[PDB]
């Protein structure tokens, strides 16, 4: 197995096509590899970062700031869309009417939703700012009713309730951490603690 | 049944966000206590004996914010902790070895061998009357008086002069150490180039239109006060707590109107009220500010044992909208918990907040550190929070954070333009 | 006072139940991420250096959905993952 | 059959008889031999943890009179740089002052004047100390773009103590000479400091600080025993390091006692400490390769639970005191000290100090800078500890008290004199 420059990438034999596992749900692109995203900041100097990606193939890009309503980010946004045109592109975090359009302005394929609920939730006690994560949802929702520009559900989903009651709010996917961390494939190496198996970083 | 409204808490709300240009590192904490009163973050200390003293009232006016020092003490020495913070200067070397005119030479060599004869101030009862130096005995003309260096040839700086001119007058004179008298030229101090060098720099210093860091002091609406407040008035408070449990009572009504008409000048915050009518009401008494909080303390003794009280949130807006004309500030009082709570008192029309609870076991608080268990609390306990400095610090990070969030560039955006929704459990 | 709204989590709403002719495994779970990137299964995995990396974001894929690569790295070798 | 060698103690187990005793608490003679020649004024150790001793603590604990061990979980260059910030360390030495250089234009000079007054600038070129200036040689009105190396002192004429000297001596040097600040230069006349009379009442005064022959604080430091730290002890040696701690989990290994030899043939002199033991025989064994003391201490703990391996902490401490009868070699009582109590307990099992950690982590002296979590203080690198001259005080107080119970005025009576009750669990 080579790749565009004959070098050499691996080998395949009728046994290792055979067990290999069958995905038939996987998300592949238009040309059947993986679909992969990956985030950078809203700060400057990401400029090189973003080029490095969308030059390996990233399919969609994460632009992930803890304000995406701030005037920064709606700015970065509109300069990496212009230099991408085609590129897809996620933007957040937003928790409003006006902080939806805002993003889908400046050029997001789609808005992420979630100022507050993360798990380990640290804002709103700290700085007081916040939205319960049903009302955000719908309110962005509402505001991007025409522009096929679909909104993400961010942070706080506990059980599998809280995903339907995202969808159903207007949500088109939703996106989770907390209850992702410690599956064999998250980081960390297994460790046997006490007399129980963790995740060690 | 007479309920006259819905009342909100902390709880209750949380902070829209909003379209922003602002940084939270370019965010303006300063606002204005008073008319004449401005701080730099806004931030009072609580009149509490377990967390207001001169110490603490220094650490608080060097961050931005104006300590008040409790009235559980006797005048003599409240008037005297307006007095320290007042006059403290970090710079300045205090109670430094000394002679008199009467010294024996004899004694003067004994000390000069352990202090260096770099110059002992000669004092008559706290007088500074001259210096006698190794240059001076090594001269010679017995005691200090006859050899010692008049008070004409003198180089001196008064106290609360500015560090940058002490250090023009060290120059100038060629002098390294100079010495500091006030205004009957009694000894207070010295300065070298040195001491002005290690003296923090704290640029956020609430000082006055003298640079003097500014300093309340708090005292009780009942009679027999009149000599305190006249002794701490005299003593430079820049501010005066007139404190009760019940602000809108006819006795504090009347105590404010008389302290008004008696210091016309004097800055005044009467409370506590928790009303649109006792906001009015402390207002036309005289007020300069009005402090809400009847009901929220931290260790909220109320409305259980009363049955009153009023939910921070909705008592702050109410006064604020009755204050809307007069330029009059209102303080939250009581209840702060994190600075998300900070945020949301302010964005309810508060121009500044008052603590105790988040403050009481710094080290500058009152108590001494004490090891107990297996950790360190301030013993009179409470638990060791470190210095206030890095509390502050991490309390106003919240609230920029919370400004940066919310398209506030200043205190003031935040009071009038930043929203609210209501929440549920 | 400037209270805009009431806002609602999770605990505060249960979904109605309606007629249906819908079997459960019988059921589409495909969604249109953007006009042009449609997932098998409505789920996204956050870009946390705890949650996604190479490894956990091709699991994802294969099971319908997308993973983001965290960015608390140096970008030869996230461009690699 | 079960081969059980004896019935075994730990601190627990035991308490102390109190006796007739004409001791003051305020009065007990808390100093004692760490080696033939070390002498502490308190017998404390802290341990070479990266969360207890570094250079920060290991002062402060000199200077109340026990020595600190700086651990070992840091490059060779920087181990030997934290001995030498000990030994060099004097609080009453200003250590970085203004300099200027011979090439200094005197128009920057009075600049500098006005920032730091004419009390004296030092002249250094390339770290030799060449002269000072001071307002006195800047007398007659400077031509256009003079420099300094026209009107300063020559270093013939300069008035200068060396490092290491005692302050009084500096203090009758300030006096005699009739000046207000006096250069510290070294061995080679390097500029190293600037003392003053009032930087030497500010120091504080530490009647007790533990210091060498030279009035220099004294230091410990640590060291691995597998192959290959050569080096490091040569560092470290270089550095000035008092005395030389060679850990290891098992100190009757006998590769253990191999580099110990190795390093006692290298440096003949050297105070070297071993461990850890907890037997009559590898006490013996340590002392035979050349240890100055020997720390005993086998799981005082993880150790036990995973490895089955331990020895209670009194009876380890009596068998390696009874070995070590009339040697001259004092044994150490390291881990499992909770209170003053087992200090008391250690001491009178025949040894001649203790070392702890978990007591010291969170010290302000310790490692890690204080961070508030939570509402309550901690050190971030653990419960905030407060000042380590306090934990000492407290924990001295109690020592203190126990030789008032016991009748030991000092610690070699306890050592010797002081009796226990054999107790149980109730
Ligand atoms: O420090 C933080 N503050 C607020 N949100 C965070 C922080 N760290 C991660 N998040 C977000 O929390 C979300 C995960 O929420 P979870 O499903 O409840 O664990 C992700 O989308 C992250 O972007
Ligand atoms: O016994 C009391 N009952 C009610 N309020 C009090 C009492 N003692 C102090 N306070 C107030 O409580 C406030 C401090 O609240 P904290 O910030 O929650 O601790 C101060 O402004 C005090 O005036
Ligand atoms: N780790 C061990 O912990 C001991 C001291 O810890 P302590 O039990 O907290 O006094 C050291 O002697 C090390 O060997």
């Amino acid at each position: 197995v080579v790749d565009e420059n004959f070098y050499l990438r691996g080998l395949v034999t009728f046994r290792d096509i055979e067990k290999a596992e069958r995905k038939p749900n996987a998300c592949k692109d238009e040309q059947g590899r993986l679909r992969v995203g990956a985030a950078v900041g809203a700060g400057a100097g990401n400029e090189e970062r973003v080029d490095a990606l969308v030059a390996a193939g990233v399919d969609v890009l994460l632009i992930d700031s803890s304000h995406g309503h701030s005037e920064g980010v709606l700015q970065r946004i509109r300069e990496t869309r212009a230099k991408y045109p085609d590129l897809q592109i996620i933007g957040g975090n937003v928790a409003t009417a006006a902080g939806a359009r805002a993003l889908a302005e400046a050029g997001c394929s789609a808005v992420k939703v979630g100022i507050g609920p993360g798990s380990i939730c640290t804002t709103r006690i700290v700085t007081g700012v916040g939205v319960p994560q049903i009302t955000a949802v719908a309110d962005a929702v509402e505001a991007l009713e025409g522009t096929g520009i679909p909104v993400i559900a961010d942070g706080g989903i506990r059980f599998s309730g809280d995903i339907a009651k995202a969808i159903a709010a207007g949500a088109s996917a939703v996106m989770v951490g907390s209850m992702l961390a410690g599956t064999e494939e998250s980081p960390g190496e297994i460790e046997l603690y006490q007399g129980r198996s963790y995740k060690s970083y | 049944l007479r309920i006259a409204k819905e009342a909100l808490t902390f709880d209750d709300v949380l902070l829209v966000p909003a379209h922003s240009t602002v940084l939270p590192n370019t965010a303006d904490l300063s606002t204005q206590l008073t008319k004449t009163i401005r701080l730099n973050i806004p931030m009072l200390s609580a009149a509490m004996d377990t967390v207001t003293e001169a110490r603490l009232a220094i650490a608080l006016a060097q961050e931005g914010g104006i300590g008040f020092i409790h009235k559980n003490m006797s005048i003599e020495r409240q008037a005297e902790e307006v007095r320290r913070v007042k006059k403290h200067e970090s710079a300045i070397v205090r109670d430094p070895v000394t002679v008199t005119p009467s010294t024996k030479i004899i004694e003067l060599l004994q000390m000069a061998r352990e202090y260096g004869f770099s110059g002992f101030p000669v004092v008559e009862q706290g007088e500074l009357v001259g210096i006698v130096t190794g240059r001076d005995l090594r001269v010679k003309p017995d005691t200090v008086a006859a050899i010692m260096t008049p008070k004409d040839k003198l180089v001196t700086a008064r106290e609360g002069t500015p560090l940058e001119e002490m250090k023009a007058k060290l120059y100038e004179n060629r002098i390294e150490k100079m010495l500091v008298v006030d205004e009957n030229f009694y000894l207070r101090g010295l300065v070298t180039f040195r001491d002005i060098e290690k003296a923090e720099r704290k640029p956020n210093a609430c000082k006055d239109e003298q640079g003097r860091l500014r300093v309340g002091a708090a005292v009780g609406a009942g009679a027999g006060n009149e000599e305190r407040v006249d002794a701490l008035v005299a003593a430079g408070v820049d501010v005066l707590l007139i404190d009760s449990s019940h602000g809108h009572s006819e006795g504090v009504l009347q105590r404010i109107r008389e302290t008004r008409a008696k210091y016309p000048d004097l800055q005044i915050i009467g409370g506590n009220v928790a009303t649109a009518a006792g906001a009015r009401a402390l207002a036309e008494a005289g007020c300069s500010a009005v402090k809400v909080g009847i009901g929220p303390g931290s260790i909220c003794t109320t409305r259980i044992v009363t049955g009153v009280g009023v939910p921070q949130i909705t008592a702050v807006a109410d006064a604020v909208e009755a204050l809307e004309g007069t330029g009059i500030p209102v303080i939250a009082d009581g209840g702060i918990r994190f600075s998300g709570d900070i945020a949301k008192a302010i964005a309810a029309g508060a121009s500044a907040v008052m603590v105790g609870s988040m403050l009481a076991g710094t080290e500058e608080s009152p108590g001494e550190i004490e090891l107990y268990q297996g950790r360190s609390y301030k013993s009179y306990r409470v638990a060791y929070k470190g210095r206030l400095k890095e509390i502050i610090h991490q309390q106003m990070g919240g609230l920029r954070s919370c400004m940066g969030l919310t398209g506030c560039g200043t205190i003031d955006e935040l009071r009038t333009k930043a929203e609210f929704v209501r929440i549920s459990g």
